[PDB]
């Protein structure tokens, strides 16, 4: 498959009033390694964030061509974005593609500019936005992180415990997956804070 | 499907089953395959069904925009016509085979056929569909010249019937359409109504 | 296949490349240039499919050499590299596609050295060494046992000198000269070959 | 997979990873790919898992009733012969295999390699599965005949690991097992996480 | 998914399931299908659920622009005529199957909507992977001129029967009713099914 | 003509200090229809040796005819009953047999040993097999390995002092697991069926999960 | 065989208490053409064993020829045992499995029905060597559009009588009439009890209602 | 080819077409289809001439030893069950379908049909070959219970010209053949003594 | 056409002295169906110029159509200028050229005859754009079944008269019926003269002789 | 591919062939032989595919050796190539026929020297000189050219000598070292290897 060729995962989860975005680091051709700092998460806005995964070239064009609309419109409106507003721009531009699609499936991640509520979504390839209130995932390990998050998540978290299952589920999904590994990056995006962290995991 | 047209002096009659499928599946039981083009022309429908009505769609307005520029009424033959066109045009891309009957002042009633294809010709009685294959002998062994309106209806009805008990494809119920100088006539034969022939027992 | 190789230290991008132009069972050339300058100080490394290769590396050469003349400065390295991705993935899904694997090498007045890594899909990597080709799988493993983030430029030579050793005991291909030049503060220097006679 | 043996001084050395893959998914992550044949034969495990461990299991098998009938051993020689005619009847339907014997006879260290296509050729370093490539140029820039036992593991060791560190189907602990004239031992059973950060800082 | 749609003595009412999925997994579990289009017009979708969303939202832009210049309600068969005209306009490219259903000025109706751009009015209808399900039920028990309340609970049935008979299909029940003054819509209207403890 | 069908199904098993459990839900299936709602996949061949099977229903029929019977051939021949080992050994050799056609089943043999305590060993449809502390196979396999490698193998926590399983704590385990991977895959859910070998002898419980 | 030529349809099954009632329509299709309309795909095997068969009609009436042989053979010398439905059952999963073993299947979906010993057996048995037990059967179209009701009302209660068990069974075949373009109007409806095999010749799902 | 078979009281009646074609040429317009297995026992041939002709002989030699060794006339139920023997285990390699009608002291005159595939069934009339698709509503709406023989013949040379008359690869005369206890009687039906049916004009 | 519908069969043609006749029979067959049975196929193009074509249906009447607005267009100024059969014969070979080279082609097998100037005109035209001219013509199976009596009769006497071409144009029809599984026992027989053209009924080959 | 090359002269029939392994981009050894002497005056060289080549000259072998041991005498050089060929042959259409490329040198008491060619069809002929592989096409030039018919062993290995260096240069893999030998009246006498380091 072509989703399945330099490989990729991200991870989404929502707390009480704080969000949580991740990503491994491998960046790799079918079967082999080439480096281990590859940048998969951007920052759309101030508290508002997208991770995209598949094909690096599309990850790439993608985020870049986003930027783009996201400088001219704020500097047309004159104010920042929201994250429903986000997602409906992002599905446009992949829709403006459906016969010949980008192989990328984004994750988005925000908190509301007045009212402080958190946000996360994720499309497809085409463009369908599905929004949810507990995670969203998406790359090679789907499943394996589907069922880490299942047991592991629990409604109204603290930013402590939801950096804890965030970390806990990416580093045992990626553990059983061949083409994902070398590292995590996590961002906690609170109120007045975005924490970054880099974990230690297995290099094999 | 299995359509079918009749003439007579004065009009024609139209008839048709209507069971839409889908491989094995029955998505529709009621579908009506007959439609008006005009005020007193009609046009049975099969093969395709988005083909069959987005050229229906087509041909009304451009013979409604024809009749209403030339103030009169149109014609059997400009109808039959117009159809032969579209289906010549796209004949690689459609698949729809009609049948076209109605009454004009110059000639009364006429049944042209359109085959897929998009070739052109007069008849005095045509079938059409999936299930005309099994009543081609029939239509030969009970045709005679010069019939009546109730003769027709009644011929109509049992060829229908017959077509219906054999062919997988079609079924439900009969929709009649004798169409005159008076107007047009719209009637149903269903369930207990339908004309049963005798099954061989033992 | 061809081969290619670089290495980045503290203030110098060391690269390498062969020489070798095989058409079939035949060699056609022995002394074969992969290596095409755009600055006075960034170069260009290509292999990959004929005609597509100097095809797609003079079109940059131009454009670069264009910005240079109207702005009165040249393009960094970061900026050359991003303008190649851009017109590489232009055109993966239009008619006539390119199949070129590059290495960009480099060096600026700030952030000092660079070395970038682009395969046929157009997606831009930064790494502290890289390599294409076959050769890559037996070379790569050197590369990770000896390597050093401080390493001078007198053990850098020696350490692509032992994988370019390993390439002549182990490969199945007959690979026997090979270029290397350094690109340090004063621009590009052309170096000793290294030939296996 | 990754496997690994050369012959030297003292003696044969031989290594191995233990991840066991089904497409993308890492089913395993510590199988044993050193098939222990007998107290002073052993072979090795790439290719298809069944395929070696049961032709494997034939072949000890039949060393046991040539030692019975005849009162004497027999040698890796005649082991690989044995091994590569059994699997010769089955060519062009479907199996996969490719191994590594090891032993010591009245002529020394033997070192031998077996196909699934029906070849055998001996040697004084091997190397099989898709981290070859990786942990070749390791052993071929390392190796040396006039090394002793520990200079012999630590080679061994880093070949494996790093071979791990760029392949995608390698990974886990890695086995060395050591064939001595009185009959092999196992060395270590050391995992390639807990090697990394040996290895570096 | 399993969607339906039935004609009682004064209105329609529609339902669905809330379960998307990829594959075998279940992506979703409060996924909604019964969009707007007017406020006496709604649609319901299956299939390529991308698709799904673009043409109703289309259509629902070209629908509040009608309105907006001639000044009055818009009818269920014009947005059916918009509907069927696009999708035959793209030859069965668009994935996209519904059931469009209103109340206008001339009294309710209920239509059927294909990929390939066929139409047809009933009185009751099912669309998705247990349509044949829910049309057992609908074949088993429909009566013509029936009350609200009766309308309702067939509907559920029929979407439950679906539910518990489809692999494809589960968690929830909508239902949206649609009357000549009122306009109910019941997201969380049933819950037959509840995760263990 | 396909001489294959897919099923369906989840299987696990655990093996503990002084005990064993095999695992399993009831649905069976095939296309987007549901067959039956009521079939397990637990085979008891011992007092002290179950066995659960995955994939087509046909082979994994006939596969549990031909171990029964050959049980019982081995017993008239050798005046005692087999072990856990020795069926697992077997089981491989007549899974290589049917090579070049094989079952297309996913197997997990559990028991107890000679010593008394558990051995889980786990099967691919042509023979390869390896004693194990747990495993699971089937429709969910890759989403329930993660959870039972942070739980039983007690991977990537530190901080922890790692007990060993208690009956009671693996019989929770299990349950939940099963919970959790009926709520996310269309294959599983309709019972859980409990196997537990011990000394005394094999016990069964049941428990319901949620309706389609 | 390679390629049915004369095939039926769905054929349904009902268990209430002291009973199981089968029944099945009599038309052979030849591919979308009703060639034959009268032959009877419902088989009468013993005193307490009933069968009905789906798809190829030359490989089902091979079958009825083989099975009453069989009958036939272990009744001559009358010394007090019978076959059984379940018997009849394991035979049938074994010969099908051993045709789709050499990759030469027969094309049918035989059910099987009986009453022995005080209790009903109901039975299913694909043509690849699926089999498995239930209190409902359909096979063919009949799995989609006639299941559902069935288990709809046995959800609510678990034990019919025999006429709710009849009435069931003839409201399903109107709508399998009214949805399925390979059905008929004529079928026969078997049953069996304590005093043995009852058929009932061409009944009738007059009670259409077709307004258009 | 077009066969066909109806059953009366004390025999039944055999019929056939003359035309054996090679694509669109016709290479014998003389055929004779109706082959005699026993004294009383016929067998209507379509599909492949080698099939049917390899497998007429086979069961005429099976059922003249099974009848000498049993010393007294074999009956069409024992015919119909050797041809369904063979036509079952050859059902993948041979392409024939027969019908067998006979007499039997036992029974009178019965009809079988032998459908490729093997199966075996009893019925009142059968139509076989490429061109029975053509008569399916003719002969559902003509026939009736308890005709005799002359009305037999008339029926079935009806229902043969109507299908030669439409189906492309059959034609040539007609070949009847009515078989009683007391013999065979074997007419040519030929040239203008095909019955006419009217076909429609203008 | 990419895939010809309905078609008809041979097409025959003689020329005598002082005049050319044509011939074909009444059906369009779908496939081994004889579906239409009383079409023309044969045209008359002006009062000198006669025309008839094999193969799909809808293309011989669209290139009537064409044809017929030509002639028309030509002959409304009447300046004393006409069409030809040689500049019909030519006009028609450059549009068959013309679809083929686009990978469109018209699927017929058309045959002119004509009379101008006091001698004869015979051609022949195929869908790829091959056109000779010859004394004798035959299209279809009749290039294997009737060309080889015409080339038998036209050695012998290089010139016959109209009631022996007639003669001769029957007899060929005969066989065509005879041996050709898509032809039919009706057909019309046009004459072009110095009076112009002449087109005549539904004739019947009745002269058969079936001695089976 | 492999390499293998015979020179007949007047009393000596000098040959010579490669010692590569390779099995995939990789080179599994470096020094393999691919000569089966099979009696005091005969030699045999092969190439192919792998299995059928050691396969097949095992099997000839000892059907040669058994041959002297019940006779008493030695197979001649003729006999052998013909048994081979007979041999070779009668696998072709059977159900597993080998693919191995041959080349039979020899000497007898009475004809003197001998050289046979066989493809793999199991055509069999006798030159002055051949050669197997894809360096056959770059080595019979040099052969033509410089070969006489009574040319002495000084001579013959200067030029086998300038046909290896020819190879060295010209080929696309990678050859190192070449066996050499001769069979003169004395039987086998190996030589010195020539190898290119």
């Amino acid at each position: 498959s072509v989703m399945s060729y330099n490989g990729g995962a991200v991870m989404a989860m929502k707390g009480k009033n704080c969000v949580a975005i991740a990503a491994d680091r491998r960046f790799g051709i079918q079967a082999q390694m080439v480096t281990t700092d590859f940048q998969k998460i951007f920052p759309m806005g101030d508290r508002l964030y997208i991770g995209l995964a598949g094909l690096a070239t599309d990850v790439q064009t993608v985020a870049q061509r986003l930027k783009f609309r996201l400088n001219l419109y704020e500097l047309k409106e004159g104010r920042q974005i929201k994250p429903y507003t986000l997602m409906s721009m992002v599905a446009n531009l992949l829709y403006e593609k459906r016969f010949g699609p980008y192989y990328t499936e984004p994750v988005i991640a925000g908190l509301d500019p007045k009212t402080f509520k958190p946000f996360i979504c994720s499309l497809d390839l085409i463009g369908c936005p599905m929004v949810t209130d507990d995670f969203v995932v998406s790359g090679t390990c789907s499943e394996q992180m589907y069922g880490m998050c299942e047991s592991l998540w629990e409604p109204n978290m603290d930013p402590e415990h939801l950096f804890e299952t965030i970390s806990q589920a990416m580093l045992n999904a990626v553990d059983r997956d061949a083409v994902s590994g070398m590292g995590v990056i996590v961002h906690i995006i609170e109120k007045d804070k975005i924490t970054t962290r880099t974990l230690k995991a297995r290099m094999d | 499907t299995t359509i079918m047209a009749v003439q007579f002096d004065g009009g024609v009659v139209l008839g048709a089953d209507s069971r839409t499928t889908t491989g094995s599946y029955i998505a529709n039981r009621v579908t009506d395959k007959l439609t008006p083009i005009h005020d007193h022309i009609f046009c049975c429908r099969s093969g395709s069904a988005a083909d069959t009505q987005a050229v229906a769609d087509a041909v009304t307005y451009q013979l409604g925009f024809h009749s209403i520029e030339l103030n009169e009424p149109p014609l059997v033959h400009t109808a039959a016509s117009l159809f032969k066109e579209m289906c010549y045009r796209y004949r690689e891309d459609l698949m729809a085979g009609i049948i076209i009957a109605g009454w004009d002042p110059q000639e009364g009633g006429q049944v042209y056929s359109v085959p897929m294809g998009g070739m052109m010709v007069r008849q005095s009685f045509a079938i059409g569909g999936s299930g005309s294959s099994y009543i081609y002998g029939y239509v030969d062994a009970t045709y005679r010249e010069g019939m009546t309106k109730d003769e027709c209806l009644q011929f109509t009805a049992n060829a229908l019937a017959l077509a219906m008990e054999r062919d997988g494809s079609s079924g439900g119920v009969i929709r009649l359409a004798a169409i005159q100088q008076s107007g047009v006539e719209r009637q149903v034969l269903l369930g207990d109504q339908i004309p049963k022939v005798t099954i061989s027992t033992l | 296949m061809e081969y290619l190789i670089g290495i980045q230290g503290p203030d110098y991008v060391l690269v390498a490349s062969d020489r070798v132009a095989a058409s079939n069972i035949v060699q056609m050339k022995d002394d074969h240039d992969k290596m095409f300058k755009m600055s006075e100080k960034i170069l260009l490394l290509c292999v990959g499919e004929a005609g597509d290769t100097v095809q797609f590396a003079e079109y940059i050469q131009k454009n670069v050499q264009l910005y240079k003349m109207r702005n009165g400065y040249e393009l960094s390295p970061t900026a050359a590299a991003n303008f190649t991705r851009r017109n590489l993935a232009d055109c993966l899904r239009s008619r006539t596609p390119y199949h070129v694997n590059l290495l960009l090498a480099g060096y600026d007045e700030h952030e000092g050295p660079a070395l970038y890594y682009m395969d046929y899909l157009a997606a831009l990597a930064k790494a502290p060494f890289a390599a294409h080709g076959y050769g890559a799988f037996l070379t790569l493993s050197i590369l990770d046992r000896y390597y050093t983030p401080t390493i001078s430029r007198e053990r850098a030579v020696e350490l692509l000198r032992k994988c370019l050793e390993e390439l002549q005991k182990r490969f199945i291909l007959n690979l026997p000269t090979f270029s290397v030049r350094v690109i340090d503060k004063d621009g590009i220097h052309n170096l000793e070959n290294i030939t296996f006679t | 997979t990754t496997t690994l043996a050369f012959k030297f001084q003292h003696g044969v050395i031989v290594a191995a990873d233990s991840r066991a893959t089904a497409g993308p998914y890492i089913a395993s992550q510590t199988v044993k790919k050193v098939i222990e044949i007998n107290p002073y034969l052993l072979g090795t495990m790439a290719g298809g898992a069944a395929d070696c461990s049961f032709w494997e299991r034939l072949l000890a098998r039949q060393c046991r009733i040539y030692e019975l009938r005849n009162k004497e051993r027999i040698s890796v020689a005649a082991a690989s012969k044995l091994l590569a005619n059994m699997v010769y009847q089955y060519k062009g339907m479907g199996l996969s295999m490719g191994t590594m014997i090891c032993g010591w006879d009245k002529r020394g260290p033997g070192l031998y390699y077996v196909d699934s296509e029906g070849n055998r050729i001996s040697g004084t370093a091997f190397s099989v599965g898709s981290g070859s490539v990786y942990a070749f140029g390791v052993m071929d820039r390392g190796y040396s005949y006039d090394l002793q036992v520990e200079e012999a593991y630590d080679l061994a060791r880093r070949a494996i690991y790093q071979a791990t560190y760029r392949d995608a189907y390698s990974g886990g602990a890695v086995n060395l097992y050591h064939v001595r004239e009185d009959g092999w031992i196992r060395v270590s059973s050391d995992n390639v996480a807990d090697l990394h950060d040996k290895y570096t800082s | 998914t399993t969607i339906a749609g039935v004609v009682y003595k004064d209105g329609i009412v529609l339902g669905a399931d809330t379960r998307a999925t990829e594959g075998m997994v279940v992506a979703d579990k409060n996924c909604s299908k019964i969009h707007f289009i007017s406020p006496n017009i709604y649609c319901c979708g299956a299939g390529t659920a991308a698709d799904t969303d673009m043409t109703t939202q289309l259509i629902s832009s070209n629908l509040e622009l009608h309105s907006l210049t001639t000044g009055r309600l818009p009818r269920v068969v014009t947005a059916n005529r918009m509907l069927k005209q696009m999708l035959f306009r793209y030859q069965g490219y668009i994935g996209a199957a519904l059931v469009l259903g209103g109340v206008d000025v001339t009294g309710p109706h209920l239509y059927s909507i294909y990929p390939h751009g066929s139409t047809d009015k009933l009185p009751y209808v099912t669309m998705g992977s247990g349509s044949l399900a829910a049309m057992a039920v609908f074949e088993d028990k429909f009566r013509p001129d029936m009350e609200e309340e009766e309308a309702k609970k067939l509907v559920s049935e029929a979407i439950a029967a679906g539910i518990f008979n489809d692999l494809g299909s589960g968690s929830n029940i909508d239902l949206c009713v649609i009357s000549k003054s009122k306009l109910d819509f019941l997201r969380p209207y049933s819950v037959p099914n509840k995760k263990g403890t | 003509f396909s001489p294959y069908a897919f099923n369906g199904g989840t299987v696990l098993a655990i093996a503990g200090e002084d005990f064993s459990i095999v695992a399993s839900d009831t649905r069976l299936s095939e296309g987007f229809s549901i067959h039956t709602r009521d079939s397990p996949k637990c085979y008891k061949l011992t007092d002290k040796t179950v066995i659960g099977c995955s994939g087509f229903h046909g082979d994994c029929l006939t596969l549990t005819k031909i171990i029964e019977a050959r049980l019982k051939m081995y017993k008239h021949s050798n005046n005692k009953a087999m072990t856990t080992g020795a069926i697992a050994a077997m089981l491989s050799t007549i899974l290589y047999s049917r090579r070049f056609f094989p079952y297309y089943v996913y197997n997990i043999i559990e028991g107890l040993d000679e010593e008394g305590k558990g051995a889980v060993y786990s099967f691919d449809p042509v023979g390869s097999y390896q004693r194990d502390s747990f495993k699971a196979g089937g429709s969910a396999s890759a989403m329930l390995q993660p959870l039972l490698d942070n739980q039983v193998g007690f991977k990537n926590m530190q901080n922890v002092e790692h007990v060993p399983l208690t009956l009671d704590r693996a019989m929770r385990l299990v349950k939940d697991v099963f919970i959790s991977a009926a709520e996310r895959d269309v294959y599983t859910g309709d019972a859980l069926r409990i196997c537990i070998v011990t000394k005394e002898g094999i016990r069964e419980e049941t428990v319901p999960l949620r309706k389609d | 065989t390679q390629n049915p030529m004369v095939t039926g349809t769905s054929v349904l099954g009902v268990k209430f208490d002291c009973g199981v009632v089968i029944a099945a329509d009599m038309l052979g299709s030849y591919g979308s053409l009703a060639r034959f309309r009268n032959i009877s795909r419902i088989m009468r095997v013993n005193d307490s064993t009933m069968l009905g068969a789906s798809g190829d009609y030359a490989d089902f009436q091979y079958l009825k020829q083989v099975l009453g042989q069989m009958v036939i053979d272990e009744e001559l010398f009358g010394d007090g045992h019978s076959y059984s439905p379940r018997a009849i059952h394991s035979w049938l999963t074994r010969a099908m499995y051993s045709r789709r073993s050499k990759m030469n299947p027969l094309w049918n979906t035989k059910v099987i029905g009986g009453y022995a010993g005080g209790e009903s057996f109901l039975g299913y048995v694909d043509m690849l060597g699926v089999a498995y037990e239930a209190p409902s059967l359909a096979t063919g179209y009949g799995a989609y559009l006639a299941q559902p009701l069935l288990r709809e009302v046995l959800e609510k209660q678990p034990v019919l009588s025999q006429t709710e068990a009849r009435e069931l069974v003839e409201r399903c075949m109107r709508v399998l009439y009214y949805r399925d373009a390979r059905s008929y109007n004529r079928f026969q409806v078997a049953t069996v009890t304590e005093k043995g095999v009852e058929i009932e010749g061409p009944l009738s799902a007059q009670t259409n209602w077709d307004i258009a």
